[PDB]
């Protein structure tokens, strides 16, 4: 048979179709799940990662600093804590089925605290105050699909690999005829529920309507980046029908921040550490004993920038192990270290890290710029100057600078520079209509977001805007010595 | 446009070849063609409703076959059903186009009306 | 001689940069930035710790250079403590970046001592029970501006997770052209990024640019007769401020300040010498470096102009004046045609032949393939391959009307025409009105 | 260590093309553009500088017969496995189907694997790819190229076979979109009235000499090369207004008025 195409690169899963409504023969034939051992839970890989080092590492007496400023490493979330827990706990002690719903912005402590009520369950279900049940965590953005959710969460029920339609048909089926006595109760953390639900509604529909049937035994919590993520994707009708717990979570404050930055260097402020003089090594208690500190108000403001901006936790512990980092760069610089009396870290050093995020860089990229670049910008500024329209053509941008050159030839740099321009310094190129370089700084402002170019096969009624601002340019050319005085 | 063309051509042909291992429906087939098969190839194109099809297009599928002219095992026939006039035909191809096919042509008036 | 070959063979290699790393040139004005990426591996293969960062950058400003030149430091002294998976946004998709990370991984574990087997669900499964002493993985991401679209940034969450909260060490070193690449970036993604950003050191003044020559042409190996006294030339006329070399260089600091643009002109400097006499001529008169220039402008609008016949050159003349008097800058086949018949007329009362339409139909082709004609409101070529394959199946209304009433627009206006066309032509003063 | 031909008058682009394209990677750039518009010799030129130099491995595609992307990626793998087991027969290879790279992520992959198994050479290797014709692919938009440009990134740096990429392409324009890459460019201008008449004359005067209707005429009643060489300047004489510097129109004029 002679194809129309081929499809070479195919690799299917070894999945089934069947869904658990086929499984046994009546809904009075389902054995106890809980006593089966591929229900309910009844990582090879890392020894690849593994080899053998032959020299000890220094570890500088900043790097325990830097190592427990991580975010792999509760205080201010107790009221949210409390909530989480309550609603859980009551959920699971009276075998009913609910849904939390937790919303806010990146940072503040959302999946922390989910994954702290979680440990709590499980600690007071190792109590045998709660009866016992399964956690599964699923998560938006580790998909290649969004329907793998209903593949993920059936294969941690029953232990089964199913395609995702069958699979969503064995969930529909296991939470709403499955008998209570026959199954566990399952907590579900959905993280990142607006990556699931781009497409459609029918996986946050799906979870959230699991939590209405009598049989689930489900506590679904779902974690979102709006709070109207629920009241866009399903009607008011659905939510009220639904009626899922409700709780935001603000943005830290500047002393929440600071009460966290310090609860990470709780142990290691003010505290002494046996340095090895001649390799920089220290060792937490030929040897010098080194005390070792970060001052409050460093911290203090690091704090106070982090809450005025985003109030997330990741970047105050980040600016914390930058300034961290910087100091141990100007120690090991300083000491002559390899990488195998008082040591502070300062309030400069907080400083500069905050720095590196504040400032841009735009100014400083178009004040390094060619002759040609900056004439590029310079006639384009003086267009938007005469005609105030925001986009020129390319061809106006060219009598520009041709008008500027001819202008100009009273000034010294402008006759030196014209042969170059527009011969290349030479007698046998002819005189150019362009510019030397006139495409190649064209494409450089392009490819650095400076400039926005629209898609124009003729290259003279093209037209071009700044894609930044008019006051950085105004700053970039004002500080150029030959174009502000002409 | 000239992709459809050509995939539907060599399409036709490695279905035709192969009625008396996959293959990419492009012009290397033509190249390969007796490599595969072991015989010369002749090709011959008939274009339906000439006065219709976007002469772009057309234009531009021409000059696609002409680089079949380097290969010593094909030749290929062009079949024009032209419905107007050859004059209408000439000034909507372009002039090289124009060139290439007048060094073998021949006209025929293939009407009903014809002699009656 | 073999003494020139080996001289020339050298000056070559250490144009293209392909030295061993013992004698790799690292220019004076990069060494600060080469320093703190030094730094970044050094954290992440010897001590363990996890790093990403983004180098910010114009096109031929030396990330990958140095960035190779770290990997190939460090694989000299510390080869089984990591491993590299190098990504490029041009050739990886979405969906090919997890296939091409899990394909880097088998081997690169393979070079040391199956997760690239399945669907792309189970790989990607592996993938995150792999990574989400330690061997270190370093990730290179070339281009991660397209991965950092206004679509789910699934790969860029992942590996910025892996950054913060895995016990594998992982190194993420994205490259962008972009200066606003912080703005790209989601908010998950931007947050778990470390917002850690080193742009790209920029030539600030012109001994910069010197010197970078001074390390690329001086050879500092005696393996040859001629290095000491090709050195010492070399010294000669880069001291000199009224040298050819200082003069080409300062040319190239004002107009393009790119190395590589230099570099690209000095390597058939070199390669073309036939003897050491030859190169030291060559090296003195920079003859060949405007030949170079020429050559690189020759298919311009300019020297495309030189190339025209004087019937094609009347069209154009005719062409251009119909679109200057014209409201919108468009024009047409008969426009054109009337305004030339009638300009030979005027001409010929003051002999030159008139052509006809069927005739001048292949001038005006030839004229609309050079790109002096462009049609008008055209588009062109398309930004990606989606919108070429939406175009693609359009049927544009200029591909039915016939061809004397296609509206068209001006790549060269008139005024360019007179300033180009020499004064002895014999339609030069048709470019006036 | 390479050998550089007489071409009429192409004697810089002769020499740029000894500067650049060279059996030693180490001194050889990883992708090179040969940009001229059409009859301009670049073809011409980059055959006779292979033709010259018997040693260099050279693979000749011509992207106008893919139109697609997906088929000039086919043709990459294919060609560059037909070239090699042509090349070294006695290294066993295992066969890849060309028809599994469908992305290019999947040509790099494949290439890799084609690459491999030839590391038991003795000495690093050029395998010169000649992408004659790239801006003539029909579908053509502006982000493959940058695919072509970052191909050898992916590649194995100490790899025995080491592909080299030569562009040939027409469009001013669509060069100058790429001018930031610092790519090495050889550009092949249009030929003046002289040089068309002296190609002409000699590409043209042997087959015109030797023409059957000639040397029919001739019996029905150094100088036949003088008659040859007449006609081809009264053509140029007669058309060069018309044609422009065409070698390929003056080419069929010469054609159809010779008989
Ligand atoms: N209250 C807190 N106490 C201590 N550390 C905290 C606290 N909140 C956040 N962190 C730190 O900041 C990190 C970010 O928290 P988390 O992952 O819970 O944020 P999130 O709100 O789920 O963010 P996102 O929307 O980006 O997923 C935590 O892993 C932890 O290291
Ligand atoms: N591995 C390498 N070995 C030798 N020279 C190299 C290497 N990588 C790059 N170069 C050279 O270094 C110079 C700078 O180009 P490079 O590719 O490093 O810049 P870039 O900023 O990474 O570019 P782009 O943003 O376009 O990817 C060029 O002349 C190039 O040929
Ligand atoms: N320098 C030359 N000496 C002799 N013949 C030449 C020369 N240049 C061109 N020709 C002749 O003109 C023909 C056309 O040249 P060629 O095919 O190389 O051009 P091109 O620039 O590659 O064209 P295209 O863009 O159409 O592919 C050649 O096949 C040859 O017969
Ligand atoms: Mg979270
Ligand atoms: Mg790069
Ligand atoms: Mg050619």
């Amino acid at each position: 048979v002679i194809r129309k195409f081929t499809k070479k690169n195919v690799a299917r899963a070894k999945k089934k179709y069947t869904p658990f409504s086929k499984r046994f023969k009546s809904i009075a034939a389902i054995p106890d799940l809980t006593s089966l051992p591929e229900f309910y839970g009844n990582s090879r890989f890392e020894n690849k990662l593994k080899t053998t080092q032959k020299h000890q590492i220094v570890e500088t007496i900043f790097s325990k600093v830097k190592k427990q400023l991580n975010s792999s490493y509760l205080p201010a979330r107790e009221n949210e804590f409390a909530s989480i827990y309550l609603s859980a706990y009551s959920a699971i002690e009276s075998d009913s089925a609910t849904t939390i719903y937790v919303a806010g912005t990146p940072g503040v402590g959302k999946t922390l605290t989910v994954r702290e009520v979680v440990k709590e369950l499980l600690s007071s279900s190792a109590q045998r105050e709660i009866p016992d049940f399964l956690y599964v965590e699923i998560n938006g953005l580790k998909m290649v699909k969004p329907t793998d959710c209903y593949e993920t969460l059936w294969n941690k029920v029953s232990g089964e690999r199913l395609t995702w339609a069958a699979s969503m048909e064995s969930l529909e089926f296991y939470f709403k005829r499955v008998p209570k006595n026959k199954k566990k109760t399952i907590v579900v953390l959905l993280d990142e529920l607006d990556a699931m639900v781009t497409k459609s509604q029918d996986i946050m529909y799906n979870f959230f309507n699991w939590t209405t049937y009598e049989n689930a035994k489900l506590i679904v919590i779902a974690v979102a980046n709006t709070m109207d993520l629920p009241e866009r994707q399903l009607g008011n009708k659905i939510t009220s029908r639904i009626g899922f717990t409700r709780i935001m979570f603000t943005g830290y404050t500047h002393e929440e921040l600071k009460n966290i930055i310090d609860l990470r260097l709780k142990g290691l402020n003010d505290s002494f550490f046996y340095v090895d003089t001649k390799t920089g090594n220290a060792i937490l208690i030929d040897v010098r004993k080194v005390r070792l500190r970060m001052s409050a108000d460093a911290i203090e403001i690091a704090s106070r920038k982090v809450a005025s901006v985003s109030g997330d936790a990741r970047r105050a512990l980040k600016v914390c192990k930058r300034a961290a980092e910087i100091a141990e760069k100007h120690y090991m610089a300083k000491h002559g270290y390899g990488y195998d009396g008082v040591q502070t870290v300062h309030i400069t050093h907080v400083m500069k890290a905050l720095n590196e995020t504040l400032n841009s860089h735009v100014i400083t990229f178009m004040t390094r710029l060619s002759f040609t670049a900056k004439l590029f910008i310079y006639a384009l500024l003086n267009l938007m100057k005469k005609n105030g329209s925001q986009e020129q053509e390319l061809g106006d941008i060219v009598d520009e600078i041709k008008l500027l050159i001819e202008v100009n030839g009273s000034n010294k740099f402008v006759m030196e520079i014209a042969k170059t321009l527009f011969q290349q310094g030479s007698d046998n190129i002819s005189e150019q209509l362009r510019i030397i370089s006139w495409d190649f700084v064209l494409n450089q402002l392009l490819d650095a977001g400076i400039l926005f170019k629209q898609t124009m096969k003729n290259d003279r009624i093209c037209c071009v805007k700044l894609n930044i601002s008019v006051e950085e340019a105004k700053r970039a050319m004002n500080e150029d010595e030959t174009l502000r005085n002409l | 446009n000239v992709r459809m063309m050509l995939r539907r051509s060599m399409y036709k042909l490695y279905s035709a070849a192969d009625a008396e291992n996959d293959v990419s429906y492009d012009l290397s087939l033509v190249e390969n063609f007796k490599r595969l098969f072991g015989k010369d190839l002749a090709m011959v194109f008939n274009f339906k409703d000439v006065d219709s099809i976007n002469f772009n297009t057309l234009d531009n599928f021409i000059i696609l076959l002409k680089s079949a002219f380097k290969y010593d095992h094909v030749k290929i026939s062009l079949i024009f059903n032209i419905n107007t006039n050859l004059s209408n035909i000439e000034k909507n191809l372009r002039q090289s186009t124009i060139r290439l096919l007048k060094r073998n042509y021949h006209k025929l008036d293939v009407s009903s009306n014809k002699g009656f | 001689d073999p003494g020139f070959g080996s001289l020339q063979r050298r000056l070559l290699q250490q144009l293209y940069g392909t030295l061993p790393t013992d004698e790799k040139i690292i220019f004076t004005y990069l060494q600060d930035c080469q320093q703190e990426i030094d730094r970044i591996i050094k954290q992440s293969i010897i001590q363990k710790e996890s790093h990403s960062v983004i180098l910010v950058g114009p096109r031929q400003s030396y990330k990958t250079y140095l960035l190779d030149y770290e990997l190939s430091l460090l694989q000299q002294s510390y080869k089984e403590q990591f491993i590299t998976i190098r990504l490029n946004g041009f050739i990886h998709s979405e969906q090919t970046a997890i296939n091409g990370i899990a394909t880097q991984l088998e081997q690169q574990l393979q070079k040391i001592h199956t997760i690239s087997s399945g669907s792309l669900t189970e790989v990607f499964e592996k993938i995150l029970l792999l990574l989400d002493t330690k061997i270190t993985v370093v990730f290179i991401f070339d281009e991660i501006d397209t991965f950092a679209g206004p679509v789910r940034q699934t790969l860029l969450y992942n590996l910025f997770d892996m950054v913060e909260h895995s016990r594998v060490p992982v190194c993420i070193f994205g490259c962008t052209t972009k200066l606003n690449i912080l703005e790209y970036l989601e908010k998950r993604v931007k947050s778990r990024f470390s917002q850690r950003v080193i742009y790209m050191p920029q030539i600030q003044n012109l001994d910069d640019m010197v010197d970078a020559v001074r390390n690329l042409l001086t050879v500092r190996s005696e393996i040859s007769p001629w290095v000491s006294q090709w050195n010492e030339t070399l010294e000669k006329e880069l001291s000199d401020p009224r040298s050819n070399l200082n003069r080409h260089i300062r040319m190239n600091f004002e107009t393009f300040r790119s190395l590589p643009t230099l570099k690209n002109s000095i390597i058939p400097l070199v390669a073309t010498s036939k003897n050491f006499g030859s190169l030291c001529t060559a090296i003195k008169s920079c003859s060949f470096l405007d030949i170079y220039n020429k050559n690189q402008l020759s298919n311009n609008l300019t020297g495309r102009l030189q190339s025209l016949s004087d019937l094609e050159l009347a069209i154009l003349i005719s062409a251009a004046r119909v679109a200057l008097r014209a409201k919108d800058g468009s024009f047409n086949f008969n426009l054109a045609y009337a305004e030339y018949e009638k300009m030979i007329k005027a001409i010929n009362s003051r002999t030159i032949k008139l052509w006809l339409k069927k005739d001048v139909k292949n001038v005006w082709e030839n004229l609309v393939q050079l790109d002096f004609f462009t049609e008008k409101s055209a588009v062109g070529l398309r930004d990606n391959a989606t919108a070429a394959f939406y175009a693609s199946n359009y049927q544009f209304q200029g591909t039915m009307i016939p061809f004397d009433l296609r509206s068209y627009q001006m790549q060269i206006i008139l005024q360019e025409l007179r300033r180009i066309i020499p004064k002895s032509n014999m339609y030069y003063s048709w470019t006036q009105l | 260590n390479v050998t550089t031909p007489e071409v009429a008058f192409r004697e810089y682009q002769t020499n740029c093309l000894a500067s650049y394209i060279s059996a030693d990677p180490d001194i050889t750039p990883s992708n090179l553009i040969l940009q001229g518009y059409s009859g301009t010799g670049k073809t011409y030129t980059l055959k006779k500088y292979f033709n010259a130099n018997p040693n260099l491995h050279a693979v000749w595609l011509e992207p106008v017969e893919l139109v697609s992307w997906k088929p000039l990626l086919q043709a990459i793998a294919r060609t560059v496995q037909y070239k090699l087991k042509t090349l070294y027969p006695n290294i066993p290879t295992t066969d890849y189907d060309p028809l599994q790279v469908e992305e290019p992520f999947l040509l790099v992959k494949t290439l890799h694997n084609i690459f491999v198994q030839y590391e038991s050479l003795q000495e690093k290797t050029c395998l010169f790819l000649i992408l004659d014709g790239f801006d003539s692919l029909q579908d053509l938009d502006a982000a493959l190229f940058n695919k072509y440009i970052k191909l050898n990134e992916l590649l194995p740096k100490d790899s025995k076979i080491n592909i080299k990429f030569i562009y040939t392409m027409l469009e001013t324009s669509f060069l100058q979109r790429y001018s930031t890459h610092c790519i090495p460019t050889v550009m092949f201008p249009r030929y003046n009235v002289d040089e068309v008449s002296t190609i002409l004359v000699m590409s043209r005067c042997g087959e015109l000499m030797e023409d059957s209707c000639l040397r029919k005429r001739i019996i029905e009643e150094d100088q036949f090369q003088n008659v040859a060489a007449n006609f081809i300047h009264l053509i140029v004489q007669a058309f060069h207004s018309y044609t422009g510097n065409d070698i390929f129109a003056l080419n069929d004029l010469i054609d159809f008025k010779w008989p």
